[PDB]
């Protein structure tokens, strides 16, 4: 075989000011990836933050994200990755 | 010897083009559907606006905005896989809904 071995891709929900954009990311995503497509999408570079429904906690680690990924491959419910983004 | 064939994305695309109290456009989509290719469309069925981008209702219920190609691609791969969950149980196909957006 000498063809690509995909992996599921990350399905991104972004939000930003009311406005929400979803991105798929290439596995293994990277914090980085996800501030310079932000930047991309909104103009600005960005704080981010994982949401899932009344939580927020800010993701500045590598090892933040990560955790965040898990989360969202172990839960049935949730088909996307939510990241409120915040100016700076 | 056997093999699997090609699973096709989805069976023809419709784009209902939702038109703030005007009514609604279904444009069927012959088979890559290009974000700028879509934005044409509209500026055709909605000449007396500018649009630059258009929405769509994700599996939460809320309104994405579409900028881009790839953001193009992830709306597509989404709507795709659940026609696909849809086909296999004989429910109502429904076509993909964008909304424009100033």
């Amino acid at each position: 075989s000498s063809s690509p071995k995909k992996q599921n891709d990350v399905r991104v929900k972004f939000e930003h000011r009311g406005e929400k954009r979803i991105l798929q990311f290439p596995r293994p995503v990277k914090l980085e990836d996800l501030r310079s497509k932000a930047k991309i999408a909104f103009g600005q570079s960005m704080d981010l933050h994982y949401t899932n429904n009344e939580l927020v906690i800010p993701l500045t680690t590598q090892d933040d994200l990560d955790k965040a990924v898990e989360l969202l491959d172990r839960s049935i419910h949730m088909k996307s990755l939510k990241i409120l983004l915040v100016i700076n | 010897s056997m093999a699997l064939g090609p699973f096709p994305a989805m069976q023809v695309l419709v784009i209902r083009i939702k038109i703030p109290n005007s009514g609604a456009v279904d444009w069927t989509v012959h088979s890559q559907l290009l974000f700028r290719d879509v934005l044409d469309v509209i500026g055709q069925v909605l000449p007396e606006a500018t649009t630059t981008a258009f929405e769509y209702e994700d599996e939460d219920g809320d309104r994405i905005t579409v900028r881009s190609d790839e953001e193009m691609k992830a709306m597509l791969s989404y709507y795709y896989s659940t026609v696909m969950e849809q086909q296999v149980n004989g429910q109502l196909i429904e076509p993909l809904q964008i909304f424009p957006r100033a």
